Formats: structure tokens, sequence, C-alpha cells
């Protein structure tokens, strides 16, 4: 879970520092949020 | 059927949906832009080349 | 007897059964034969249902073929699944940890229609694991059994419910297909009828019917009587097939825009296309039989159909209207009633063949996906079936099932009974079925359809009570997975010899009579009214001229283990359950004397368990030794049976086999040649006959405890061989290679005496706790050398000793001799796991004698531990001077209602002493119906009491009356079964006679040597510093929350503090307390447990600002 | 009690080494290095092992000293066609 969160965060920061469409950036942000939610509670929202 | 406010509101209400699954939401969001062809891509290339040249000039 | 070498076993059975017990391994053997497609199963299908004989593998192949591309100009297909000779024999595979398997080949046809091309190739599909002749699989040297499981058959099920709001009677139906999306209908609290599909809780039937191409006029024309859903239709608020289709689409598939064609194609694809929705052939048969759709047509098009759906709706509405009979258009008239989910006409049995076929189906689905992708990608006209097929998913799937699935378990072999009961067992867990977290009491109950299908007595006792049972002794599996049982038929009130196998479906449409009915030797019963089972599981009396079926025999309702309990009918249900559950835990002793009293089932159980060598061809016996037996057949050829000796079973018990034949005697086919672990002369013998008195003695048999004489220790009457294996492997590592060598640093010499030059203990060298079995030394190099080590090597001259000694030491708490050693190495071509170059297994045996704390049991659920072993002089002894062998308390019998054990005691004494009924003036009244050849029995005779056609109490009393004296003229046991005992301690005769007899006592696998644990200081876990748990590690007892509550209730605080802090978590406290206790000072103050700090940091990592405040 | 590995024959008591009958005189450091190599034939010995055993613990210098000594031993007894004292980069040395 920690690795997933780190990967999503690093990819997001690379995306914003490189410049990308807002839909791509928002998808990455949603992935990061879901990763953090999985870290604390795996399965509280949606399928685990 | 197709006209007289029959299915347009259905399409709108369908597009206004949570789609809690992230992959499905991403597919919905990616679905809103039409595909291109050779002409459209080449003039897009022309436009980005012009933008890059202008940025270099301003630098 | 119908068995050539059967010992004579006089029986008390009054009635003669029509048919003999079937092959007890049929449930597994026939299923696997069906899966493979052997000519035996070919003939079976030819004689029964020859309309479409197709094996499991052939069926899955024909279903998968043909695989098509998008173009359709080229395709692939499979045909002719053939096997090949197995890799190696079963003994070899078990020896070298192979898998008893065989190659599999498929004749792949690749066709090309654009130009015309046929490519035929025998593609190697993989190495299919095979099933031994005894019904077990050999996987990596282990015997595994795939237990058949119980699942609800896919199909259509109706149920009725009370709303409890207005006491309105609601009816619902579920179409549950295997591998599909659910279909649902119901009637709501109001008149509205709901069709919530795929868990979408809307859509009255109007929209579905309209989307099915039907109009309102057609609906009212066909379905006119249904005023309820006629009103529902009047409240459709949606007209038009396109409108209904778009409504269904926008409900089930949100977020996508409906189209004119996507709606139609999705509605068709959801159910009517077999690619996404298919009831199995069993499901299609069930729906067809339920709705009377096709009765003279073959099974095909397994997917659902529109007329099937409309028939389902018609059935539901007719049922809710109170109807009792319906005739679907073009279909046969059928009754209208709700369905029971637990009735055995709906609870099908997935067997080994079905489970294997399903796993193959998964593997070949992955196959088809991969081949379609590759067949698209690769260039055309250069493609081959070999280049297309990639068997890795298939072999991976079959491996992933055969290992690590709870439906595939180690075949426990404490004894042949345990093996035969692990096979022929019906579980209800695993994938596709309910779990222990899900079990309902209604599921755990005994359904009346169980009679003759699954035993109601034999079942595990723990939390999984009722979820695991055993097949009835006469049971059989229908071709569709439904359990069917034989029964005779009565015509004109006369019972024929005709036997028909009947499933629980047709049993309700019949009135089956009773097994032990007073037949008149012609066909008629003496009384007009007979007690029978009616349609609804009720039992009632009926005129004899109206019944239509009768039980084949008694014990039809019972399992194989329970059928070995004498006087079963005299035992309470739960105590008989306990006895049947303990029959399969008895360890194999060194002698295994056949019981004095038994049933006829032991012979067939021992024969069919496969643990007894049998002469497969009649012939003379040429020569016999302790390991092999050679037989000279009639037709010139001779055969040699090798006999396994002292082989360790999966549960650490000996599996010795011994010949019981001479050097010149002839044997017939099927006769026992050599008896096995728990067998005597070819019949199962799980214990010993012990002379028993049933009086309480000095309180040592208080509360189910048992007392024994010391002669049971001395004569080895109760003793067992326990063989244990130990493994160690030399494997490569980053610093080099570990080596198994007798050179091991800083070791003494006497402990090296038993080690040979190879580095492994000599065969036969006795060993004890703490010794070295394998001297295996590992390359470590050097570590932080403490100053003291350098000082020591300086002061005395200790050398480099660069290596570390991770040698195999015997685990704590056992000893014994060494049987043999197997050594594996790569230099001898032996296949080993990657990274390991040498493997060593060491076998150690202990001849464990009987001792206190060991668990003994009868066959009637009367278990108990051994309170005290008593000297032979200090035991109650009869007037003859023979001491009793075992003493059981008398307060345990009447409270638990197992008087059958006392009946067994009396009959055992009678059979041990012999008898002669004096036929001076005819036979007495009680012996009028008693069979001949039983009026006179020699001493130490053997008698069989079939479970329900047993020995009556009057017969037993009469037998006890005439009990001819033992050596001189003396009747120690009087008319009522009692006898006068002399107290061996004070000498005075016991004031009142107590009952004595011979009882069959068995030693269970609960020896105290395997249950004794103590811990002072050992390992600790990593995340928290708690001690470990279990005898595998060094253990440490669990002080739970209930124990904490008890400690607080006492008001005892300091001992609670010490039990929580300085014994489990406080690391500095642990070290300091050990130092204090060794040095001799008082225990120091406890600190803070490490688990609390772990919790603090854990809560801190959840973004919670939690801290401790000191003031 | 004679230490051996194929070609190399080391005797402690008489203090010289043979190459299938070819003796050569070695420095004491290199002699201890060769001896405590040969007794660990086929086993990897890391640099801390080497330095702590052959040299004293208090060796406060840099490590390439053992590098130079392994070079000495290679050009001395490995000078045959085959290479015995192989090196595992970042780990250590093995004679094999």
């Amino acid at each position: 879970l920690y690795r997933r969160v780190i990967n999503r965060n690093n990819r997001l920061k690379r995306l914003i520092d490189l410049g990308a469409p807002e839909i791509i950036v928002n998808n990455e942000k949603r992935m990061l949020q879901e990763s953090v939610d999985a870290l604390f509670d795996n399965g509280r929202r949606g399928r685990p | 059927e197709d006209e007289s406010e029959a299915l347009r509101q259905a399409r709108k209400d369908a597009e206004l949906t949570a789609s809690a699954d992230s992959v499905r939401a991403y597919l919905k969001q990616i679905g809103k832009v039409a595909l291109l062809n050779a002409e459209e891509e080449v003039e897009l290339a022309k436009r980005i080349e012009a933008g890059l040249y202008a940025t270099q000039l301003m630098t | 007897n119908s068995v050539p070498g059967a010992p004579n076993r006089v029986s008390f059975a009054k009635l003669r059964e029509p048919l003999e017990v079937p092959g007890l391994l049929d449930v597994q053997t026939d299923s696997f034969e069906w899966l493979i497609g052997s000519p035996r199963w070919r003939e079976s299908a030819a004689e029964r249902g020859d309309v479409n004989p197709v094996g499991g593998l052939e069926e899955v192949l024909y279903e998968l073929s043909p695989i098509e591309d998008f173009s359709g100009s080229m395709s692939l297909s499979f045909s002719d699944p053939r096997f090949d000779d197995v890799k190696a024999p079963v003994d070899e595979c078990k020896d070298k940890d192979m898998t008893y398997a065989a190659p599999l080949f498929v004749t792949a046809e690749f066709i090309n229609n654009n130009t015309g091309e046929i490519k035929s190739q025998t593609v190697f599909m993989g190495d299919f694991p095979m099933m031994t002749e005894k019904g077990t699989f050999i996987i990596n040297g282990t015997e595994r059994v795939v237990v058949s499981q119980l699942v609800r058959s896919p199909g259509v099920y109706f149920d009725e419910t009370i709303d409890k709001s207005t006491d309105k009677t609601l009816h619902s139906v579920k179409v549950i297909p295997s591998r599909g999306a659910w279909l649902e209908f119901d009637v709501d609290k109001r008149d509205t009828v709901g069709v919530r599909i795929d868990r979408k809780r809307r859509q009255p039937v109007t929209v579905l019917l309209k989307a099915l191409g039907w109009t309102s006029e057609q609906i009212v024309e066909r379905f006119g009587f249904s005023e309820i859903m006629r009103s529902t239709l009047e409240k459709d608020n949606t007209v038009g097939t396109d409108e209904a289709l778009l409504d269904i689409y926008r409900k089930l598939r949100p977020g996508e825009p409906p189209t004119k064609e996507s709606a139609q194609t999705l509605l068709e694809n959801l159910f009517f296309k077999e690619k996404r929705y298919d009831l199995a052939r069993v499901g299609r048969y069930k729906v067809n039989k339920k709705l009377g759709l096709h009765v003279g047509e073959p099974i095909t098009s397994s997917t659902l159909t529109e007329e099937d759906v409309v028939a389902t709706i018609e059935y539901l509405v007719r049922l809710h209207e109170g109807q009792t009979t319906m005739t679907v258009p073009g279909g046969v008239e059928v009754p209208v009633e709700t369905d029971d989910i637990d009735h055995f006409g709906n609870r099908r049995l997935r067997t080994v063949g079905e489970l294997i076929q399903n796993q193959i189906r998964v593997g070949m689905s992955r196959m088809e996906r991969v081949v379609r992708e590759r067949m698209t990608t690769q260039d055309v006209e250069a493609i081959t079936p070999q280049t297309l097929i990639n068997i890795r998913p298939v072999v991976a799937a079959i491996k992933e099932f055969f290992g690590t699935s709870q439906l595939s378990q180690f075949m426990d072999q404490n004894n042949p009974l345990s093996g035969l009961t692990h096979k022929r067992r019906l579980s209800a867990l695993g994938p596709g079925g309910l779990s222990r977290e899900r079990a309902g009491l209604e599921v755990r109950d005994v359904h009346p359809s169980h009679y003759g299908r699954m035993c109601p007595i034999e079942t595990p006792e723990g939390p999984n009570i009722g979820l695991i049972g055993s097949l009835s002794v006469y049971a059989r599996v229908n071709p569709f997975g439904f359990i069917e049982t034989p029964y005779r038929k009565v015509v004109d009130g006369v019972v024929s010899d005709e036997i028909v196998y009947l499933t629980a479906d047709e049993e309700d449409r019949h009135v089956v009579a009773q097994a032990n009915s007073p037949i008149d030797a012609d066909g008629r019963f003496v009384e007009p009214r007979v007690l029978v089972r009616r349609k609804a599981g009720e039992v009632e009396y009926v005129p004899s001229s109206e019944v239509d079926y009768m039980d084949v025999s008694p014990r039809q309702m019972v399992s194989v283990a329970t059928a070995m309990i004498p006087f079963l009918e005299h035992d309470d249900a739960n105590r008989a359950l306990m006895g049947a559950n303990m029959q399969r835990q008895a360890v194999p002793l060194v002698r295994s004397e056949a019981p004095l009293v038994g049933t006829g089932m032991e012979l067939r159980a021992a024969i069919d368990a496969g643990d007894v060598v049998v002469a497969e061809e009649s012939g003379v016996i040429e020569e016999v030794s302790a390991d092999y037996i050679t037989v000279m057949h009639d037709n010139g050829t001779r055969r040699t049976y090798r006999m396994r000796k002292f082989a360790r079973s999966n549960h650490g018990t000996c599996a010795n086999q011994c010949p019981i034949v001479d050097a010149g005697d002839r044997v017939e086919a099927g006769q026992v040649i050599a008896d096995g672990p728990c067998t005597d002369d070819g019949e199962m013998a799980l214990g010993k006959n012990l002379l028993v008195a049933i009086m309480p003695w000095e309180g040592h048999n208080y509360e189910d405890a048992i007392i024994l004489s010391n002669r049971l220790v001395e004569e080895d009457v109760l003793t067992s061989i326990h063989i244990e294996e130990h493994e160690i492997d030399a494997r490569d590592t980053k610093l080099g290679a570990e080596e198994i060598t007798r050179d091991i640093p800083n070791i003494s010499d006497e402990v090296l005496a038993d080690l040979d030059e190879r580095g492994i203990v000599r065969i036969g060298a006795e060993v004890r706790d703490g010794d070295i079995l394998v001297g295996k030394v590992t390359p470590k190099g050097e570590t932080e050398l403490t100053p003291e080590e350098r000082l020591l090597r300086a002061i005395f001259g200790e050398k480099a000793r660069e290596v570390r000694d991770t040698s195999l030491k015997v685990p704590h708490g056992e000893s014994g001799k060494v049987i043999g050693i197997r050594v594996f190495s790569r230099e001898d071509e032996d296949e080993l796991p990657a990274g390991v170059n040498e493997l060593v297994r060491v076998y150690v045996a202990q001849k464990r004698k009987i001792s206190d704390g060991d668990k003994l049991a009868g066959r009637h659920g009367n278990k108990g531990v051994i309170g005290k072993i008593l000297p032979v002089e200090d035991m109650p002894f009869l007037a003859d001077g023979t001491p009793v062998d075992i003493i059981l308390n008398t307060h345990g019998v009447p409270r638990r209602m197992n008087i059958g054990q006392i009946l067994e005691t009396h009959l055992g004494w009678c059979a041990h002493s012999g008898w002669k009924v004096d036929a001076a003036k005819g036979v007495p009244d009680w012996a009028a119906r008693l069979p001949d050849e039983l009026l006179e029995a020699q001493p130490n005779a053997i008698v069989s009491t079939p479970v329900f056609d047993g020995a009556q109490e009057a017969e037993l009393q009469g037998l006890l009356s005439c009990t001819l004296p033992n050596r001189d003229g003396d009747v120690l046991v009087d008319a009522d079964g009692k006898a006068m005992l002399f107290d061996g301690r004070s000498g005075e005769p016991f004031p009142y006679p107590v009952t004595v007899g011979y009882m069959y006592i068995m030693k269970l696998h609960h020896l105290v040597d395997d249950k004794i644990h103590a811990r002072s200081t050992g390992p600790y876990s990593m995340i928290t510093q708690q001690p470990l748990g279990g005898k595998a590690q060094f253990g440490g007892q669990r002080f739970g929350e209930m124990e904490c509550w008890a400690m607080q209730a006492y008001g005892a605080a300091y001992t609670l503090q010490e039990l929580l802090t300085i014994k489990s978590d406080d690391t500095v406290g642990r070290v300091k307390v050990y130092e204090a206790i060794v040095k001799g000072e008082n225990i120091p103050e406890p600190g803070i447990p490490e688990s609390f700090k772990v919790l603090l940091k854990e809560l801190q990592s959840l973004c919670l600002n939690v801290e401790v405040l000191s003031s | 009690v004679r230490l051996t590995f194929a070609d190399i024959e080391l005797d402690e008591e008489t203090h010289e080494v043979w190459k299938a009958g070819q003796p050569v005189s070695l420095s004491p450091t290199e002699f201890t290095l060769l001896r405590y190599f040969v007794i660990n034939a086929g086993t990897v010995l890391s640099k801390p092992k080497i330095l702590d055993h052959v040299w004293r613990y208090d060796f406060g210098g840099d490590v390439n000293v053992v590098e130079s000594y392994v070079s000495y031993l290679r050009r001395k007894i490995d000078t045959g066609e085959k290479r015995l004292l192989h090196t595992l980069r970042g780990v250590g040395y093995v004679l094999r």
C-alpha cells in the first residue's frame, strides 16, 4: 500500500511539473486519493 | 423515440452519473473527445510547431 | 459370504437381503472413469443412456471447439483427447516425490476456408495427474483425496414468504444459473410484480415482456386470468418495445447513451447467448423437468430461452393465485408447488470428475483467449496449431486446483477405516458453496430426504457439525450428480426381486415401505397396515395393498463407519455419532485382533479400503516370505505381490503388512492374501477385546476415567509403532554451499559416535532428545567477534571455526530408533528444487506403550482417558482367578443412554465362553426364530450383529442362560450377566455381583506424548514481542480476556501485571527478571509493554495526535 | 593434516607451498592469507573477514592492501594456465 501511494504521488508530481491535460491530471489525482483511502481502510469504499 | 425530448434527457441523466469505479469514470471522461484523422493531426502539428518557435523567440 | 477367504462369522440376521453391498469406491472410480472416457465407462453409458455417451474431457473439447476469428475464414478445433502410459508406478512416484500422472494429447484441426487448408497435429496438452486404483491422487509424494461437495443445483426455485405487515402471502422465484447473471421475480406487498434483474430493483414484468417482442394485446390474450399483474400491466406507464428496451438499458447500464440496436443486442446477450449465460446440462434438465417443457427431447442449447422465461412467469402467477397444476403451451401438465432448497432433489453433488472438469474449463477458457489473440497477431498461411497452443494456463490451473484447495485434502490414514471414510465423504464447504461463517441451522438440520442418501449419524462434531457427512452404504450418484438409492418394488402387495434406483425426486411420488417388515416368504406382509414414509417425509400406517416400494435392506440409512457399531439401535443418536467419529481415530496396534462381536461390514470395509492385498487371479502359492508373495496361476504365468513394511502414513503411524497364507495352499480371485495395518484375516480390527467390569473402583475411574491392569502394558496388548520423519536440505547460498558432513565445529565425540563418515546417523542407532541426526554445516564466515571469543581462542587455542552448525537435531520431547534414510542429490540426476543440492530425510520410530493420559474408547461413544495403570495383583478377579483387564465407571452409562455397550458386553462374554442350547424337547421359545448353526458355539467364537436386524434381548438372555463352563465345572457369570468378584486389595469378596464381559476397546490418536507442552523462555514474534504459539515453535500459553476477567475478579493485581508485562512484552523486564531469578534477588518492577508502544505508533500513523501527559 | 587444493599443497609445520612439486617462498602476510584461504576452499570470504583474521583488528588503514596481496598470490601461484583464486566483485575472493 505504501509503495502504491508513493508511485501515484511521484507520477502525479511528474505530470504536473511536465504539463498535461487537466483530465489526465485529475485521473492521477483520483488514483492517488483512492490509494490513500486503500492504505487506511482497504475496502471501505468500493471493492478492496 | 429520437426527437421531441424523448431520449436526450435520458442521455443527459446517464452522463450525470457517479460511476463510482475509477476505471469506468476514466473511460466516461475519455469518451467526450472525438477521434482525429491525418489532416487534423498535421495541422495540430503545425500549430504546436508555431507555438514552440514563438516561445523560443520570446526566450 | 461371497468372498473366497472369508472367516466364518455366525450372524443373528433374520432376513435375507436381495442385493449385496456395492463397490465402496464406486463414487470416485466411476466419476474419474467418466472424466477420462475409459472403455468400461463406454460400456456403462452404452447399457444406460446410450443416446449420447460423451466423457468430461470430450465434452469440454467439443464445447470449446471451434474457435473463430473475426473474419471467419480460418478457425481452430479440438478432437480426440487421448492419454498415454503413466510416467512411473505409484510406489516410485510416492518414493521420489513425483506426481502420478500421464501425458495428454489432442488432435488439433486448424482449418482455412478462404483457400482451403487442413492442418492436423497431435498437440501435447500437458501431464494430467491420474487416480490410483484405490481412489487417491499422488501429488509430490503425498496421498490426497478430493472430497465430493454439495451445492444447490442451478435452476429455478420458488419460495413463499409472509410479509408480517398485513399477513399477505408473497411468492418469489429465482433463476440461478451456474456462470451467469441472476433472474428474479416476486410479488410485492401490493399487487405489483417485481422483476429485479441483476440486483436492479425496478421493472415490473410489463417492461420485460414488452422488450421480449410482446405487445399488451398478446400479454392479455395469453395471460388473462392473472388479474393481479393485469392491473400491474395497466400501471405499466411505458408503452412500446423500444421504450421498454431503452428503460432496461438505462437501468442496467448507467452512464452510456442507449441506442436502437445496443438495447436489443444487450438484452439478447445477457441471457439468450451461451457465451455469457448458460445453465449446465444439469440446470437445463432441472428447468425442463420443473416446467414440463421437453420430455422426449435430448438436452442441448443449455442457455435460457424466452418461452422458458414466460413459462416461469406463468408458473409464478398461477402459484400465487392458489393453483395446483399447469400446462405450458406445447408442454406437459405439471404440478404447481413451491420448491425446497434443501431437498436432496435440488442439492446436487459435485464429484471429483466434475471439479476436475470445471478446472479444465477455466484453463481452456484462458487457452482460448490466448490462442485467439495470437491467431489474430501472427501472419496467416504461416500459422500452425503447435505455434498457436500454449498449455501453460491449463497446466497451471490443474496444479492450482490439485494443490491448495480445501476440497483436496490429505488422505488421513490412521487406519483403513479413516481412509475409506475420507473417501466417500460429502462436504459442504469450498468455492461455490456456503462456508462455516455462513451456515444456517436449517442447512445443518437432517432433511427427511437424507434417508438412504447421506448418513445422519456419521458427521464431525466440532463447529462444522452437519456440513460434512458420509454417503449411505448403498448410495449411488446419478449421471447428473444427484444421489440415488436402491429400493425393491411391491406389486399386488407382493415384493418382487426387481431392484430400481430411485432419486429423491421420484420418492415423493411413491410410498416406500420398511426394510424389516414381516414378510411371509411369498411377498405379503402379515399386517394390513405397515409403517412407511409418505410424500412429504411423514411416517404413517398404510394398507399393504397400496404401498409401491420397499427398502432393500436395513442399514440402508447408515454410513460405512457407523454400520460397524454393534447394537446401534440400542444407542442414543449423539453417542452413536461420537462412536462413529472415534472409529476413524483408532491407531493401528501391533496385533489388531478381530472383535469378538461385530457386524458383517468389517470384511467388505477391509476389502474395499485397499489396505489388504488380494489375489487378482486364482492360483496356487509358490513361495512366501516376509516381503513378497509369489502365486502360480493356472495359465502358466506367475505373479509377485510385494508387501510394504513399516511405511509411515500421513499421520505418523505404521503401515505394516503381513502374509496370512501358507506355502502350498491355493487361493481364489478376490481372496485376502496379506493383511494390513488394522486388519485380521481380512476383516477390519481397530482394537482389542478386553475383559471389563462395570463397577466404580476407588475413585480412579471417576468422571469417565478408565482403569487398566498392568498386563496390558506387559503383554503389549495396547502398544503402537509411531514413525516420524525429519527433513533437512543443503542448499546453495550467497557465500557458497552448505555441506552435510560429520566434521562439525566445537562438538564432542560420543555424540559423533552414531554419525558415519557421510554425516548422517547410522541406521539402527537409537537416538534421544538433543542429539544430531544430520551434521549439516553452513558457510557463515565471521561476524562481530566479541572480545571474549578472541580471548578464549588465545587462552586455549581455539581455531578459526569459520563455519556455522545448523545441523538437524531431533525436536524436543521424543526419542527412538532409526529405520532408514533417503538421500537426494543433484550429482545423482535426482530432480530437486532449484537452489538445493542435497536433501536428507530421516525416519525415527518409537514403540509407544500404553500409559496414563492416553485416550481409550469403545464403539458406542464411551471415551475416557486412563486414570491409573494398576498392578495385576491389585485388580478385581473372578472366582477362577482371572483378573479383569479394564474397569469403567457405572455412572456414565444411564446418563448418556448407550446401553448398547452393555448389550455388547453381555454378547461378548457369551461369544468368549461359547454356548449350547439344549434341544432336548425342541428348541426353547426364544430360539424358535433364532437361526440354525447358532444354537451351539465353541469357545472364543466370533459373532456378527447387523446393525438393525440384530440380536434381540430375549435371544441374548437365552444365550447367557447356557454359557458352558470354562475349564472345570464353573459358571462364573450367572443368568443375568453378573458375576462375583474378589477385591484384589483387601481380599474380601465384593458384597454384590457386578457385570463382567468382553468389550472391544480401541486406542485413539490422542496420546499424551503428543499433547504435553511446557515453556520457560523461547522465541518471540517480530511485530510485537509476544511469545510464539504451538508445539512446532516453543509455544507459550494464551492468557485470554476471560482469564484477565477472572484475575480481576479475584482482586489479584500484581500477578496480572506480571502475566502481562514481564512475561510477554517488556523486553528489558524479561531480561532483567531472568537475571534476577538466576542470581537470587527479588523480581524487579515491570516496565511498559512493547505492544502498547506498537499501538501508540500505529495510531500515530493514522493521523491521530495521541500522546501521554505526565501531570 | 596437509592442506590441499588440487594444484596447491600447503604444509603448516614446514612452512612452504608446492605447485604439484614446485615450492615457492612467500611473505608471512601472504602466507597467512593463503593458509586461511585454503582452509576455506569453495567458500566466499568477505573483506572484513579477511582483514579481521589475516591482519589484526586494529588495522586502521584502507582496504586495497588485500587487493595487492591477492595480486601477489595470483601472479605467484595462479601463474598456471587456469585461474583458481577468483574474485566476486563487491563480495570477496574464493580459491576454486
